[PDB]
DNA sequence: AAAAAAAAAAAAAAAAAAAAAAAATTTTTTTTTTTTTTTTTTTTTTT
């Protein structure tokens, strides 16, 4: 119970004079500027940030996290209140919803009569006329909540929550202010919508379809209407953070506005937004009392983790001849040896650059072939873990519609929609498949088919498409043509006992198990933050083959055929392999020509792995 | 206004009868002390015990359990009484104090098949199997709304009329002021209680084998939303009510029953654990450090003779090694999986059950009992929401605990590759197009196996005589070949122990009868000395609760490898992967990789902890080291 | 009155049949405690006034 | 339950004006001194003359004159906090402090003919003789019952909804329990309030020469009922309203009026 | 000052204007639950 216009004034006073140094400490009014550009209509979503209203009110965040809508609301109305004082120039009419907003501001101002008193009902609905939202990014102090741990007591509150993003729906139009026309009268009325449904009007209340007892029958428009892009995701809870024998909770997310098409599924998102209640009507209820179901109105999503979206040191460390034997090296450092693996896994997740000339494909797909016990499943967890977009198949337990998509009945509507399994998720990353071998034979000959058309092509019963899965594949397996035919790299690993080597791996083992990391080095392993940055920036570095390296790249390849040829498998596919994995060493040196170091480590690494199948 | 109660004798009677019953000072003082923690908790409900009402005063007992609804609202009352008068800050936090109950109920104690009318309005114990479990929705109790246009607040109250007569008057949302002016709820001031609907059905081993399943809906409000998951087994206590139809001229006589649940607790009594018991662990910790050990595994499973090393390896297997969780996210587990593979009648499924009714959170399997998606995870659809749910499979349950797998060589080369996993890193990633989950399970699996050909032919190699591939077998990292020895020495110890064990009598209980073939007495599973009296007719020993208090207490405790320990554990690995470690006549159980460093590591970790050592000690390595050569091992004679 | 032989193939869970109900008015509050249900499959029709 | 305001900002602004001019202790104690003298006599009614109240606060006698109940009640309460912290059990004795009005009223004092509908819902002081009077009856507003088969005692209350919409539920007096158990009615311990209805006519020497006289209909209550009788030339203060009709269905939208008399005075 | 006539009043009987009281089950809908059918997926047997 507190004076809501003192409220009102507090966030204006707020908005108006806070500034910060985010610009080379230059004071420049943030939300201002943000006010400014909102007026021009060059931005549509304002961010507030608690951390920035508790700077000076910290009550003032605690009364929007104990009651966030309604402050959510009054922050929105002063920001309306506030645009006309820092517009300063004319707005180009961005589109047909800024042509009706003008329109009726126009005709209200020429019908205006200002000291006529108007009735409540005789005004343009508020949020008819925003063309922008208003957002919360929550408070640092408030610690992230855990979804089974958000319960009642949160209803109406500013929670933050952390998940995977299992499933999302496609941005649909969700009616927000209903606009009607008349037959008679020719004035529009208007129907805010709050419920997830509404009836339609019938009849006008224009005051001169009244005064005239006219039928008024009144028409639904979609023209004069405002629609919100509407978005519906479910996030789950993540692993590490599940009860003991619990399996994860799930909590339904809904975005509007400028938060969609943010979290895709399998994203790692941090969810901060209002634990909202929605009434259950129909339903012939067990138990008497206004129950309800309950979803999470978001406000802000981040992306964490692999999910995630340079100083001058950093881009010399970039430049320093050893960078790729760093990389290497950074990669799973708790499981030791297994450099020259190490480095094939790096080119797998740099890739090598797609051509479209007949599109093939600059992925490069890996095939761990091995003795029990050598890692294999530790370097496809830590790829699953490292890789900003990927998966990870284990054995039969995701098998099928699990790689593949299925046809599931939709929520928001009710319908057929498309869910895209593992192959799909991975879509543009990658596929840690372990246990490949045993794999079931349909589920091989969709990767099969994924590994080299990029595609599902699933005609089954309820379902015919074609699905998407430009994913690289790091597969594992235990002791081939049908393997070596397609894989880039088949790579075997075997434990050969050695007193030496088997000393030293159990003197590292014994030190990871002593202090929860690898034993220290010449370097520094480099975080996985880091490895993601470096990698993806080296994703966007296509290079190119000049013609001087065709002689070069021709003889290998006709002295590697001889080899295979001679030996008791050489392909087209050798070739490109060579020259993906060239344009991969490439990419990780940060160059646009792919030179004679990068295919000798390409000549390397495919020597090397044919050595090990010997 | 209305018609309110100026004085209400039984009112009066019962609530004051249960203010003395819970100000305990001139007695023991167990609900004043009981009271005192809730507060400390910052809790809202009490657990009473119905033996301790029953004991100080009959009259309300028999009223409470006969007219449940009002007693508790009074017993209720008086607990809110008493909490303000103990601190009345606390106090005024929260509206209402509940009042569980837990203990034995005589007659009231059943099942939901035994669940009829006649304990309608009475107060019921009901133990169960959980079947459906809705989401917990919040339910409105009292609803804030703001009018724009007149800056008025309201506050509109719904009472909790789930049993009771409801008019739509209670129920009405108010929408607009009294002038048609909009309210907008506030949300943030409105009081929202959690709730959810469960089913509870009668247990399928107590059930009668013919008919089919009875169950009962079970109403859980805020405070015991979460408490129970579909399969569950939970003791839910409760009032069994009527719930009113809807507004109708016409009704069948037909009435939908429910159990509106007042406390409920887990079938997992034994999931879950005084300053005297501490101080007794501490000295026996203490006293003996060394020989602790070995007591202890002796006394593991005191019904059977011999099988020294297997004891030690399950003692090992029930503390578990130290995991380690290190700073990128990788994972390597500290479970211990053993595998007996031995003769038949060698007492290895005898030991799977010992560790059944012993260790917490143990799951029996069987070989072609538990199929892919009973075994592991499972995805399925609502059928009514048509969205796809998660389904535990038993590693799933079996999480930080144990997973007995009787049979396991019979198991389909599917289930076992899809157990690989779990073995590996505790985990199960399953995944449909709709759903895809990483469950944990961080379950240790002791396998009971036979070999090919029936009786283990010690002519041939263990990799023959052990029908599984060396991919599989590196899952386990102890390997025990338990043969039936045929030297009669050892046959007159295992023939004298067996006949001991006939012959032994329960003390006093038993005097020449016959075992009995359940709902009459209070359910064992739900129910609430260091050494052994040496008697002569069953030693010729740790007390079974001290042993399981003692393993509970140093589970917890997490040893750290010492340089020292660590360089003889290096060494003795080296050794072991070298030809030397073998002569000649001797076979690979086992090949060894670094999945047996990693076993020497848990194993001696292992030991640290039975001992409380805090370190890993050449002690523990070196029996760690004693362990594995022993398992990994095996003489074939020709 | 029939005795007849059979088989039974079903039995449905045991449920709650009214025997007595009060009704309780909305405005007045007043009841009309212990209405004499009829006994088997049969319903009661509530008094309109 | 049931609605339960928590922040009408009029009436604690209302309240709060009320206790302030009732303080009146800087004010030379005018109102705390008749306030103790009326806790002395044992009244619990306060009369309040409105041109202090102007001068005062001329917002809150303005708004008192044009809203009466509102007001009223406002004011009621602040004089009943106000007798509570000069003595609280005399406060605890009185459940409702009552609240007259007196003095000058510009516009609202009327007579019986000119008092026209444009007064409802206002506080007008009529003029007039007393034609005729009605017997004092009790008003049953708090009835206790006990029931000899349970020992229980209930206690209902009926509000003061005489120009308010009622309903058959608040004004249908106990007769059994939930059990249908007979109810004993405790006369004794029910609370009781007195209430009559007189008429007030137009002065014959103040009325127009040769029409017919114009009447009103007044309602007094506990501690007004016998303040006149047939021909008493009175000045009554009150407040101006619609009689509720009798739940219908059809409404000719004709409303009888009526004169709550919140204070009576003689010659 | 007394008798008769006039009228003046009081009380009782009667007839409308407005308000108040009395009387009131049956048809159709939808939701849940349960079962049946199709196709895909998985499992098992034979070569
Ligand atoms: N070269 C190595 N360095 C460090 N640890 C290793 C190495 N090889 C195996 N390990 C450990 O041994 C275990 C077995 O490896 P894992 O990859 O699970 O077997 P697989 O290769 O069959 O999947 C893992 O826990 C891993 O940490
Ligand atoms: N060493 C032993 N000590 C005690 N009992 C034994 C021993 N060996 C066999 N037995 C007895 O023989 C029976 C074998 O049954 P069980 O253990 O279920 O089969 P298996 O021994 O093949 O796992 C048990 O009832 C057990 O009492
Ligand atoms: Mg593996
Ligand atoms: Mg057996
Ligand atoms: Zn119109
Ligand atoms: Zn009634």
């Amino acid at each position: 119970l507190k004076d809501y216009a003192l409220e009102k004034e507090k966030v204006k006073k707020f908005l108006q004079e806070f500034y910060q140094d985010d610009e080379l400490g230059k004071k420049q009014f943030k939300y201002g500027n943000q006010l400014v550009r909102l007026a021009h209509r060059e931005q549509v979503a304002l961010y507030v940030d608690l951390d920035d209203v508790a700077e000076d009110d910290p009550e003032l965040v605690d009364s929007i996290c104990e009651n966030a809508r309604r402050y959510a609301k009054l922050f929105a109305d002063a920001v309306q209140e506030l645009l006309p004082q820092y517009k300063e120039r004319e707005v180009v009419n961005k589109d047909v919803l800024d042509v009706y907003i003008e329109h009726r501001l126009m005709m209200e101002q020429r019908s205006r009569d200002p000291g006529m008193v108007r009735s409540p009902q005789n005004q343009y609905p508020a949020e008819l006329m925003r063309r922008f939202e208003l957002y919360f990014q929550g408070p640092s102090s408030n610690k992230p909540r855990v979804i089974r741990e958000v319960r009642a007591d949160s209803v109406g509150k500013l929670v933050t929550v952390r998940g995977i993003v299992t499933r999302v729906s496609e941005v649909k139009p969700k009616m927000v202010v209903a606009t009607y026309t008349c037959d008679q009268c020719g004035a529009e009325t208007y129907q805010p919508i709050q419920s997830p449904t509404f009836m339609p009007l019938i009849m006008c209340p224009s005051q001169e379809c009244q005064t005239n007892r006219s039928g008024g029958r009144l028409y639904l428009q979609t023209r004069g209407s405002r629609f919100i892009k509407f978005q519906e995701m479910k996030m789950q809870e993540h692993s590490d953070q599940v009860p003991v024998g619990n399996i994860p909770r799930s909590i339904t997310v809904l975005v509007e506005g400028e938060n969609t098409r943010i979290a895709q599924p399998g994203d790692h998102v941090s969810v901060t937004g209002i634990f909202l209640p929605i009434l259950r009507t129909g339903f012939r209820q067990v138990v008497q009392g206004l129950l309800s179901e309950t979803y999470l109105e978001a406000h802000r999503i981040v992306k964490m983790n692999k999910s995630e979206d340079l100083t001058r040191e950093e881009l010399r460390q970039i430049a320093e001849e050893d960078f790729y034997e760093k990389l290497a090296a950074s990669i799973a450092p708790e499981i030791y040896g297994h450099e020259d693996v190490k480095k094939a896994l790096l080119l797998l997740l740099v890739g090598g650059v797609d051509q479209s000339p007949m599109k093939i494909r600059g992925n490069i797909n890996i095939c761990l072939m091995g003795d029990p016990g050598v890692a294999k499943s530790q370097l496809l967890s830590y790829i699953d873990r490292l890789a900003p977009r990927s998966q990870y198949t284990t054995g039969r337990g995701s098998s099928g519609v699990g790689l593949t998509a299925a046809v599931l009945r939709d929520s928001v509507s009710g319908e057929l929609t498309l869910e895209g399994g593992a192959l799909v998720l991975a879509d543009q990353g990658v596929c840690c498949i372990d246990e490949f071998d045993k794999m079931a034979e349909a589920d091989r000959t969709a990767i099969h088919e994924v590994m080299e058309q990029q595609t599902i092509s699933i005609a089954k019963a309820g379902i015919l498409t074609t699905l998407n899965a430009r994913c690289s594949i790091l597969a594992a397996a235990n002791p081939p043509a049908a393997l070596l035919s397609r894989f880039d790299l088949l790579w075997l690993i075997q434990d050969r006992p050695d007193r030496d080597n088997d000393l030293r791996l159990a003197q590292h083992i014994t030190y990871v198990h002593q202090h929860s990391r690898q034993p220290p080095s010449q370097f520094e392993p480099l975080d996985m933050k880091l490895m993601r940055r470096y990698i993806a920036m080296c994703r966007e570095k296509q290079p190119m083959v000049p013609e001087s390296l065709a002689d070069y790249i021709t003889a290998a390849y006709v002295e590697m055929r001889r080899e295979a040829w001679a030996s008791k498998y050489t392909s087209a596919r050798t070739l490109l392999a060579i020259l993906r994995l060239s344009t991969a060493l490439a990419r990780l040196r940060m160059v646009d020509v792919v030179e004679k170091e990068d295919v000798n480590e390409a000549i390397r690494l495919m020597e090397m792995s044919k050595d090990s199948l010997l | 206004a209305g018609t309110v109660v100026l004085d209400d004798v039984e009112l009066r009677e019962a609530q004051r009868d249960y203010l003395d019953f819970l100000d305990d000072e001139e007695d023991q003082g167990i609900y004043q002390s009981k009271v005192r923690e809730l507060i400390s908790d910052n809790q809202y409900r009490l657990i009473v015990n119905v033996n301790d009402l029953r004991r100080k005063n009959e009259k309300r007992a028999n009223r409470l359990l006969n007219n449940a609804f009002e007693e508790l609202v009074a017993f209720q009352r008086a607990l809110k009484d008493f909490v303000a008068s103990i601190d009345a800050t606390y106090a005024k936090q929260y509206e209402e104090f509940y009042v569980g109950l837990e203990g034995s109920f005589g007659s009231k104690h059943v099942s939901p098949r035994t669940l009829t009318s006649c304990f309608l309005s009475c107060v019921v114990c009901v133990e169960g199997i959980v079947t459906k479990c809705s989401l917990v929705r919040p339910k409105v109790v009292r609803s804030v709304h703001y009018c724009p246009a007149t800056k008025k607040t309201i506050e509109r109250r719904y009472s909790d009329l789930t049993t009771l007569v409801a008019f739509p008057s209670s129920s009405v949302y108010p929408t607009k002021d009294e002038e048609n002016n909009p309210l907008e709820t506030e949300y943030g001031l409105s009081v929202y209680k959690d709730h959810q609907t469960i089913t509870i059905q009668e247990m399928p081993e107590k059930a009668p084998a013919g008919q089919l399943p009875r169950s009962v809906d079970v109403i859980l409000d805020d405070d015991l939303v979460d408490k129970a998951k579909p399969g569950d087994r939970v003791q839910v206590v409760g009032t069994y009510r009527c719930l009113p139809g809807k507004k109708g001229g016409y009704t069948s006589g037909t009435f939908r029953t429910v159990l509106i649940a007042c406390n409920v607790k887990q079938m997992s009594k034994d999931a879950q654990p005084s300053a005297e018991d501490i101080a007794k662990i501490k000295k026996f910790s203490k006293t003996r450090s060394k020989d602790i050990f070995d007591q202890l595994a002796k006394s593991l499973a005191p019904s059977i003779h011999g099988h020294d090393y297997v004891k030690k390896a399950i003692l090992c297997l029930l503390l578990g090694g130290v995991e380690r969780d290190l700073e990128n996210g990788s994972h390597i587990r500290g479970d211990i999986n053993i595998l007996l593979i031995g003769d038949p009648s060698v007492a290895k499924s005898q030991l799977l059950r010992y560790v059944l009714c012993t260790a917490p959170r143990a799951i029996p399997t069987t070989g072609r009992g538990s199929s892919g998606v009973g075994l592991t995870a499972a995805v399925t659809t609502d059928q009514e929401t048509g969205e796809r749910r998660l389904e535990a499979g038993a590693m799933v349950l079996a999480d930080r605990g144990v997973v007995c797998i009787d049979e396991f060589d019979k198991m389909s080369d599917m289930d076992r590759t899809a157990i690989h996993e779990v073995m590996e890193q505790g985990r199960v990633t399953i995944a449909k197009a709709g759903i895809h989950a990483r469950l944990n399970a961080r379950c240790s699996v002791l396998a009971a196996a036979n070999p090919v050909y029936g009786r283990y032919d010690q002519y041939k190699t263990p990799m023959e005589n052990i029908g599984l591939q060396d991919s599989l077998l590196s899952r386990f990292d102890l390997l025990f070949i338990m043969l039936d020895q045929m030297d009669p020495e050892q046959d007159r110890e295992i023939s004298d122990h067996v006949l001991r064990m006939h012959r032994y009598r329960a003390p006093g209980e038993q005097d020449g009868d016959a075992m009995p073939l359940i709902l009459a007495t209070d359910d064992p599973n739900f129910s609430q000395q260091i050494y052994e009296k040496h008697d002569n007719l069953l030693h010729g020993m740790v007390s079974a609760a001290f042993m399981k208090k003692y393993i509970h207490v140093a589970k917890i405790i997490k040893p750290v490898l010492t340089q020292e320990s660590a360089t003889y554990i290096a060494e003795e690995y080296s050794r072991l992967r070298s030809q030397d470690s073998m002569s000649s006549d001797t076979a690979r159980t086992s090949p060894v990789t670094a999945r047996t460093l990693e076993t020497l590591i848990r194993l001696a970790t292992a030991h640290a902890k039975a001992r409380m050592s805090k370190t890993v000690d050449l002690q523990d390595a070196e029996e760690a080291v004693e362990l594995v050569q022993y398992a990994y091992f095996k003489k074939v004679l020709e | 009155l029939v005795k007849i032989p059979g088989i039974i193939i079903a039995a449905s869970a045991v449920r709650a049949k009214a025997t007595r109900i009060s009704i309780q008015c909305r405005s007045c509050r007043n009841t009309l405690t212990n209405i004499a249900m009829r006994p088997g499959l049969e319903g009661y029709a509530l008094p309109r006034k």
